[PDB]
């Protein structure tokens, strides 16, 4: 039943590919993924590329999809381990959602980072008291590792 | 259609007996 | 066989290809539709960075597959 909905997915995906994210299997394996999101413009990680890795669980789309960052990021809500502290991926998830939906939505968290929900309070700290100081770090953050 | 390397992430291509490009290379050169 | 090619800018690209067709034969093909030296191009398939001195038939790319572009 989930390998019928995994690949309406990425049938929508070859349809109408989001722009700046593409998502796809690891090998001939439809249940592990591996997916980048495009460095958003007017966002301190414009130009860079990020890989991520999208697993699936058995009974999706009822359980929401397991997503990591494999590319490093300064990010107040990204941490060390490549983990997203986002909710639609927690206890906000619906069936309804895809995951070209939920890319849009880590894309729109780099746009907009959540500072009272931070995974690394260091960086949201900054994000508060040096917005600028921020958008300077994950500048560098950015060039290393994305480019 | 997954190359025919254990552990090799790309596709192969029957006209390269079941490698993709490189790995074809590779046994071809081994070969 | 057909392709299609987006951008960060929204404007999808077509392009006619080959399944033998190197990245550097790809990158080439751009330049004589848009005008993007091939030097600064940087292709992705399906989240996977495609990878020059391989060709098309190792990433799966088929028929109406997509590629997208990021402008380096
Ligand atoms: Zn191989």
């Amino acid at each position: 039943m989930a390998l019928k909905r995994i690949q309406k997915e990425l049938s929508d995906l070859q349809r109408d590919p989001p722009a700046h994210c593409s998502a796809g299997p690891v090998g001939d394996d439809l249940f592990h993924w591996q997916a980048t999101i495009m460095g958003p413009p007017d966002s301190a990680y414009q130009g860079g590329v990020f890989f991520l890795t999208v697993h699936f669980p058995t009974d999706y789309p009822f359980k929401p999809p397991k997503i990591a960052f494999t590319t490093k990021i300064y990010h107040p809500n990204i941490n060390s381990n490549g983990s997203i502290c986002l909710d639609i991926l927690r206890s906000q998830w619906s069936p309804a959602l895809t995951v070209s939906k939920v890319l849009l939505s880590i894309c729109s968290l780099l746009c907009d980072p959540n500072p009272d929900d931070p995974l690394v309070p260091d960086i949201a700290q900054i994000y508060k008291s040096d917005k600028e100081k921020y958008n300077r770090h994950a500048r560098e953050w950015t060039q290393k590792y994305a480019m | 259609s997954k190359c025919r390397k254990a552990g090799c992430v790309y596709f192969g291509t029957p006209e390269n007996k079941g490698f993709c490009t490189l790995c074809f290379i590779e046994y071809r050169e081994n070969k | 066989m057909q392709i299609f090619v987006k951008t960060l800018t929204g404007k999808t690209i077509t392009l006619e290809v080959e399944p033998s067709d190197t990245i550097e034969n790809v990158k080439a093909k751009i330049q004589d539709k848009e005008g993007i030296p091939p030097d600064q191009q940087r292709l992705i398939f399906a989240g996977k960075q495609l990878e020059d001195g391989r060709t098309l038939s190792d990433y799966n790319i088929q028929k109406e597959s997509t590629l997208h572009l990021v402008l380096r």
